[PDB]
């Protein structure tokens, strides 16, 4: 449980380290792939057996599908990103990795002084979560399907051809 | 020496079996895809090789491991090797939660199909990045238009799966086999059956699906770079998803392993390959159709049957259940 | 919690929302008319109006462990209500001209009026999300519903990436906030601490995240920098809609956030909040002094009067009134700027100089600047009545560097409100019943304005009515 | 066993380099890369959330995070799409012609 | 337990095996058979901007199969919920249908000209 | 535009004037040095404005052949694409250019009839027919009328050859695969009685001037008998198998029609002038060899 959980975290921020210092779409797509795929097999160690599940069925199976759907649309071959490579020069990426790296100095502070007795890792099976996403959770089934169909119908009116 | 580690052996042992199994048959469903055209088409088919043709696989083994193997210069190298990786591993973890028999199960998941799903979509991943990275405008096309129709069909594989989930309570395999015990799966979900069994060929790259064999003539198939044995991973992949896909649908509409009288390898070893020689049947039989009607069948009539399927599922679940 | 006969009566204006959604999405499919489709949104928006009267006779209920419906539910329903009419109404001359599909723009209405009554409605941190979301993707519908337009295609860009970052980062709040108390019901936020441990970190943390989110969802600085490029960018109805409905709810479910909350009395929230105020006030405020476009400036407008609406809002664990103040600048606020931007959404339509308007279109340039006035505080109009509530909601909680600050701001937005007010008299070198529909919406608004600046009474004691659940 | 702390950790590592990957990058499909980073993030930080309680609260958050996620990222796609076929270039610091 | 145990390292030996048994296989591919040189061995097989209605079929699969999940997790518990948890897929199944009506009737799902 | 429609353009002289060299032994032995191969592939490549083109910056432009993986030929096609849309194209012909004509200039008359069986390798008598029809006119010979219903025997069955080739190639175009076997296997039948007349199975350069070269062996009508109880039942299987297919159907019907004008004014004859309802056959209109005789 634990080993399997920290070799996936370890691997997860390695690869998301890969993805947003890459230059090649497709390289970053398949290193986040290897993330989302990390993220899972965290959520299965700490007992969330839905949760991975479905990160690898939509969001490692769905979502990115459509990324690597929308590259093999523009065949981006290099053209403005690696002929100039601005975001590996230091001027630029600096100041904003301080930033985040102050952010994450005081988020990691205000994580460590919290009480905590550990997970104890339980599983938590498909049937639960499905027994409480149609009981006190029904509004928001219904309303997330409106939002679906407002992302359907404004990505349709706006992604086409004519 | 103690008895949980000898049980833990067994049971790595049963798993190693299996496996091996897997890869053989199919392996020899490549021949079988072989000598059973061969059948239906009124002729023998490889029959020299060895005594009726049963070393001819030998033959082809031998011949992809020992042809040149060749990656493009122009092509990117570690997607050119990693999409057959894919195409072969994603159906062989999708057969990894079938359960053959009783005490014979590799992993007796709590979620099962749904790790069928995530390996379909692992499949999928595997046709793009086939595609890509030929660096080749007519594989460029020919993948899109294999990856949009798969899209278009796993979209509604799974709420075919759906019924059988409604019918068994649970996503366990087990359940799933021990809810047939009465009676089968094929009859109440039959909407499921043909939706699921659509799904299944669309999704496993097979006639009349099949893209490199769609369209020759545009020389557009995304295996027309792809040579030694990175074609025989294909290969094999394709025939090992044949496999997973009849034993899938073995345990989940044919009551799996559950028989009258022999005994449950025998009845699912007959069952599996009675929908493998289906395959071959619908494979030799059925002319593909056109690309705009594929889009059409798996949208607006296959994913509103299942739909409605579930719905009366459910009805008529809960109006059996007092 | 299941839901009982009494529930279905509570949950009126969303369920009439979603068929009218249904409806009006399956006569698009049928065949695409863009009159009938306007005459059923406008038709399903009044159904939900005298919804509205039908729950007000229903009375005050808790509906999910996410939703509760009180006067203030019903209240913020019937602003968000009106706003969304007022856009349709409003959008029907613009899209008059647009020669790709028009039938989209009023499903969008309507999806993000839901989103907007669902805000209203909110008591829950789910529904507060989901809400949100509901209201900003059909935002980024509308904003860049003209792609074709150079200006409409970046405002929806930026207003897609910087919504999607706020969204994260309101989430990233919401699921530390839920690891640190263990509940995501309003009422349970700092329960579990007492006996002056009340400013648990992890909890501070989460929430100031949430106020990130929210800050970002109501102009506020140092988050403020999107109002002016998303309202140039956006057409005239959809800028309209996003000054109206999208702050009034998102405010609300800030007040009812704000309300229920134990950890709402925080002292250190008190003071960022303070701070947001104060910062948002005299930004908003400084930065439309040198605007030449109308658009920017009611950006900054909006701004400086949403640190207003937070002024009020810091004192409502002191005061009492500092409700019905909210209610009274907000009534003020919708009437303001559907008239200010209504009067736009006139001059702009039909797709294809506010100076000098008087000798072409007299009526237009009286209720431009008699709602340019409403803005400004001036007397006669419910925006000063606004300014005295607020002013006097910050005078009895000793809070007086904020009613500087709005002193401040206030004389500020008296000098490029009355510089827009004399530049529409200067001297510069229709024929269908929906321009004079739309021209009635803004006349009937200035005639509220002016009347509820005389007699601001009945609207009194209509928000004092509506008081939430204690 | 596994501390509640470590799981808030690692999703905050997550979200802050997506944070970078929003602020560093002129490329707009990496800056809708780095947007899924963050809100894969705060999916995490849910679930583990959940988890620690022990309640399907965070899965459900979770799996409205993940719907928020597939609309507004085929939302952002679909205006990288038109962007690009109108505008032949990907550059964001172009697209900022509005300004005041 | 023992059994709990046993499968799960059956699993990952599963897991253990394909992988290398697949990376063996291309091993052995690639180190046998000897190499060849010719000119047009590295051009590509050409025998000597396309639409994105590719998109909006990835698109329309992703939401819908975001639905379908919401489906996926109510399916294993439809006895539990009882005829409530039904109505509310009902309505749930009829925003979809009247969803993909729409797209039907207005030209989305049909790719021809 | 006015290019050369069978040779290259990198091409000298014009073949079928009289002075110009027939053989290619006359010509230098075919080099095909470093620098002839890239000038050869350089020709090849297709450049839209010299073939009127005249190419919006989305069309995409798309290649099929010369290779062609099928039975007829190997040919180019040039492809414009809105989309999935062709909007213009133009065939690329003269890859199976063969100088039929200036090499009829090269050999007799009598020795010409094994060129005339390979102008269209699917009829072979029924591509004799017209060349020893036409010389017989030159050299006024009457043929007997046993040698007119040999000749049409022999171009009936090889019409049927042709036909059942077609329509398992066509079948096998639209996806199914059998039927490809089985009509192989009746030419196979018919090749067996071709054989057995002739002397060989595609070509058989068995027409005369005035006549056939040998007369019929002792049997033929043993094998004929054969073939014509074993056709109907096979072709009926045909059509009930792949032809009365809904698939098919959907793949077929109403692509790439025409009416009569178009057929008409671009020269389209066989049975693509014939689905226009037009009644133009030659075995009708003007009778020769004795066709007059059969119903
Ligand atoms: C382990 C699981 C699998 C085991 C193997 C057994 C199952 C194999 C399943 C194979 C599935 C193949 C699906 C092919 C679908 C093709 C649909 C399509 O696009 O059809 C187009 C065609 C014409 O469409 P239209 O729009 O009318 O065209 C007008 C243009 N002139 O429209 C038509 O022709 C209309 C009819 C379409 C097809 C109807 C459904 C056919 C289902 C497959 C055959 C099943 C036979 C029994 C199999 C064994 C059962 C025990
Ligand atoms: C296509 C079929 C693939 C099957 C893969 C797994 C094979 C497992 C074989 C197990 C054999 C023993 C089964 C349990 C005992 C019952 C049967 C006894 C007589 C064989």
């Amino acid at each position: 449980m634990e080993f399997a959980f920290y070799i996936c975290g370890l691997i997860a921020i390695l690869a998301t380290l890969r993805v947003i210092t890459h230059t090649n779409p497709v390289h970053a797509l398949l290193y986040l792939i290897i993330s989302l795929l990390a993220i899972s097999g965290v959520f299965f160690s700490l007992g969330a057996y839905f949760a991975g599940a479905l990160e690898i069925i939509v969001y490692a199976g769905a979502i990115m599908v459509l990324f690597v759907f929308v590259v093999m649309m523009l065949n981006l071959g290099g053209s403005e990103i690696e002929q100039e490579r601005q975001w590996l020069k230091p001027q630029v990426w600096i100041g904003p990795a301080i930033l985040s790296a102050i952010m994450l100095v005081v988020i990691v502070y205000a994580i460590l002084g919290v009480n905590d007795q550990g997970i104890d890792g339980t599983p938590i099976s498909a049937k639960a979560v499905g027994i409480t996403l149609f009981g006190p959770y029904v509004l928001a089934v219904e309303l997330a399907s409106m939002l679906l169909l407002a992302g359907l119908v404004v990505a349709f009116h706006v992604g086409r051809e004519e | 020496i103690s008895p949980e580690l000898i049980e833990i052996l067994l049971t790595i042992l049963k798993a190693v079996v299996i496996l091996l199994v897997v890869v053989t048959c199919g392996a020899f469903m490549s021949f079988g895809e072989r000598r059973l055209l061969g059948l239906f088409q009124n002729r023998y088919g490889p029959n020299r090789v060895g005594w009726g043709g049963s070393l001819q696989l030998v033959a082809d083994m031998i011949k992809m491991f020992f042809k040149e193997d060749w990656i493009p210069k122009f092509s990117d190298r570690v997607i050119f090797t990693l999409a057959p990786m894919i195409a072969f591993t994603s159906l062989l973890l999708a057969f990894a939660i079938v359960p053959v028999s009783p005490g014979w199960v590799v992993a007796d998941l709590n979620i099962g199909i749904l790790f069928f799903l995530m390996m379909a979509g692992l499949a999928v991943y595997a046709v793009l990045f086939a595609g890509w990275s030929s660096n080749n405008k007519y594989s460029l096309l020919g993948a899109m238009r294999a990856s949009a129709q798969t899209l278009s069909y796993e979209v509604f594989l799974g709420l075919s799966l759906m019924g059988v989930v409604a019918q068994a309570g649970s996503f366990n395999m087990t359940d799933i086999v021990n809810s047939q015990a009465h009676v089968w799966n094929v009859i109440p979900q039959f909407f499921g059956f043909i939706t699921f069994a659509i799904a299944g060929v669309a999704v496993c790259h097979r006639h009349p699906f099949d893209q490199p064999e769609a369209e020759q003539e545009l020389a557009d198939g995304y295996h027309i770079e792809y040579s030694g044995m990175k074609f025989g991973l294909f290969f094999v992949g394709e025939y090992i998803g044949i496999v997973t896909i009849s034993a899938l649908m073995v345990t989940l509409f044919f009551g799996g392993w559950q028989g009258p009288l022999l005994p449950p390898f025998i009845w699912f070893a007959l069952k599996t390959a009675f929908f493998m020689m289906m395959f071959i049947l619908i494979r030799a039989s059925l002319p593909r159709p056109r690309y705009d009607q594929v889009m059409s069948f798996g949208w607006k009539i296959c994913l509103p049957l299942t739909l409605i399927n579930l719905l009366v599922t459910a009805a008529v679940i809960l109006w059996q259940a007092q | 919690m299941t839901i009982t006969p009494q529930n279905l009566i509570a949950l009126l204006p969303l369920l009439i929302v979603g068929l009218t959604v249904v409806v009006v999405m399956l006569s698009i499919a049928w065949r695409r008319n863009h009159f009938l489709n306007a005459t059923l949104s406008v038709i399903g928006l009044n159904a939900a109006l005298v919804s509205l009267w039908f729950v007000g006779q229903a009375g005050a209920m808790d509906v999910t462990p996410l939703m509760r419906v009180d006067g203030f539910a019903m209240l913020y329903t019937g602003l968000v209500l009106l706003a969304s009419l007022a856009t349709c109404t409003f959008a029907y001359p613009w899209l008059e001209g647009y020669n790709d599909n028009k039938d989209e723009f009023y499903l969008l209405v309507l999806i993000a009026a839901l989103g907007g009554i669902l805000l209203a409605n909110a008591n829950h941190l789910a529904s507060l999300f989901l809400g949100i979301e509901l209201i900003s993707l059909p935002l980024f519908g509308l904003v860049g519903y003209a792609f074709r337009q150079k200006r409409s295609l970046e405002a929806s860009i930026k207003y897609t990436i910087l919504s999607a970052a706020a969204s994260s980062f309101l989430l990233f709040g919401m699921a530390l906030v839920y690891a640190q108390s263990g509940d995501l019901s309003f009422v349970a936020l700092g329960k579990n601490l007492g006996d002056g441990m009340l400013n648990e970190p992890l909890l501070l943390a989460g929430f100031g995240l949430m106020i990130v989110g929210l800050g970002f969802k109501l102009s506020l600085v140092p988050f403020h920098l999107w109002t002016p490029d998303v309202y140039q960018g956006a057409p005239a109805p959809v800028s309209t809609f996003l000054a109206t409905a999208s702050k009034i709810a998102i405010f609300g479910v800030v007040m009812r956030l704000f309300l229920y909350a134990p950890v709402g009395d925080s002292e250190a929230i008190r003071v960022v909040l303070a701070i947001i105020a104060f910062a948002s006030i005299i930004f908003g405020n400084l930065m439309a002094l040198s605007q030449t476009n109308i658009k920017r400036l009611l950006g900054y407008s909006s701004i400086s009067h949403l640190g207003y609406l937070l002024v009020a809002l810091i004192a409502l664990q002191t005061g009492e009134m500092s409700m019905e103040a909210v209610g009274v600048y907000l009534a003020g606020y919708l009437f303001s700027s559907l008239g200010a931007f209504g009067v736009v959404s006139l001059m702009s339509s039909p797709y294809r100089s506010y100076r000098g308007l008087f000798w072409h279109r007299p009526i237009l340039a009286a209720v431009m600047t008699v709602m340019m006035l409403s803005l400004a505080g001036i007397p006669m109009t419910l925006g000063f009545i606004g300014k005295f509530y607020v002013l006097a909601v910050g005078v009895q909680a000793h809070l007086w560097w904020l009613v500087g600050a709005v002193v401040v701001g206030s004389a500020i937005g008296l000098y490029y409100y009355l510089r827009v007010a004399v530049s529409l008299y200067l001297h510069a070198p229709p024929s269908n019943w929906q321009y004079s529909a739309g021209g009635i919406v803004v006349l009937i608004s200035a005639l509220l304005v002016l009347v509820l600046g005389v007699w601001p009474q009945p609207l009194i004691s209509i928000v004092r009515l509506a008081m939430p659940l204690m | 066993m596994i501390p509640l702390q470590h799981g808030l950790i690692l999703a905050a590592i997550l979200f802050v380099l997506g944070l970078t990957g929003l602020v560093i990058r002129r490329n707009l499909l990496f800056m809708l890369i780095g947007l899924e980073i963050m809100i894969n993030a705060s999916a995490l930080a849910f679930v583990v959330a959940g988890s620690y309680w022990g309640q399907t609260d965070g899965q459900v958050m979770y799996i409205l995070a993940i719907s928020l996620a597939a609309a507004e990222a085929s939302i952002g796609l679909a205006l990288l799409l038109q962007l690009h076929r109108r505008r032949q270039n990907l550059n964001i610091d172009s697209v900022s012609e509005m300004r005041g | 337990s023992t059994e709990v145990i046993a499968h799960h390292w059956a699993f990952a030996i599963f897991l253990i095996v394909a992988i290398g048994l697949c990376c063996l296989m291309l091993v052995g591919g690639w180190f046998l058979g000897g190499r060849a040189r010719a000119r047009s061995k590295n051009v590509p097989f050409e025998s000597g901007r396309l639409s994105a209605k590719f998109y909006l079929v990835a698109m329309f699969f992703v939401i819908f199969d975001v639905e379908a999940l919401y489906l996926f997790a109510w399916s294993t518990s439809i006895r539990e919920s009882g005829w409530v948890g039904f109505v509310e897929a009902a309505i749930f199944i009829f925003v979809l249908l009247a969803g993909l009506v729409y797209l039907v009737r207005i030209g989305a799902l049909d790719w021809t000209p | 535009n006015l290019r050369r429609i069978m040779m290259p353009q990198t091409w000298k002289g014009h073949p079928l004037r009289k002075d110009y060299p027939a053989r290619a032994t006359e010509f230098s032995p075919f080099e095909l040095t470093k620098a002839k191969q890239d000038l050869e592939m350089e020709a090849l490549t297709f450049k839209p404005e010299e073939w009127g083109m005249k190419r919006n910056e989305d069309f995409m432009f798309l290649n099929l052949g010369p290779n062609h993986p099928s039975a007829h030929g190997a040919f180019r096609i040039v492809l414009q694409l809105d989309g999935e849309e062709i909007v213009d194209c133009v065939p690329d012909i003269g890859y199976h250019h063969r100088g039929a004509e200036k090499m009829g200039e090269r050999q007799s008359w009598h020795s010409y009839i094994p060129y005339t069986d390979r102008i269209e390798y699917l009829g072979g008598c029924v591509n004799e027919m017209p060349y020893v029809l036409a010389v017989e006119k030159l050299a006024g010979i009457t043929v007997p009328d046993r040698v007119n219903v040999i000749r049409v025997m022999l171009s009936e069955l090889f019409r049927i050859n042709s036909h059942l080739l077609y329509i398992s190639t066509f079948i096998q175009d639209v996806g199914a695969m059998t039927p490809v076997f089985f009509a192989f296997t009746d030419r196979q039948k018919i090749y067996d009685l071709v054989e057995a007349i002739t002397g060989f199975r595609m070509h058989p350069a068995w027409f005369r001037i005035g006549g056939v070269a040998h007369d019929l062996p002792r049997g033929w009508d043993r094998l004929l008998r054969e073939f014509l109880d074993w056709m109907p039942k096979r072709l009926a299987s045909y059509e009930k198998a792949a032809l009365q297919n809904t698939i098919l159907k959907g793949r077929s019907q109403g692509v790439a029609a025409y009416g009569a004008k178009e057929a008409l004014e671009w020269g389209t004859t066989g049975a693509g002038l014939r689905a226009t309802g037009i009644d133009f056959d030659v075995r009708k209109a003007r009778p020769y060899s004795g066709y007059e005789n059969f119903d």
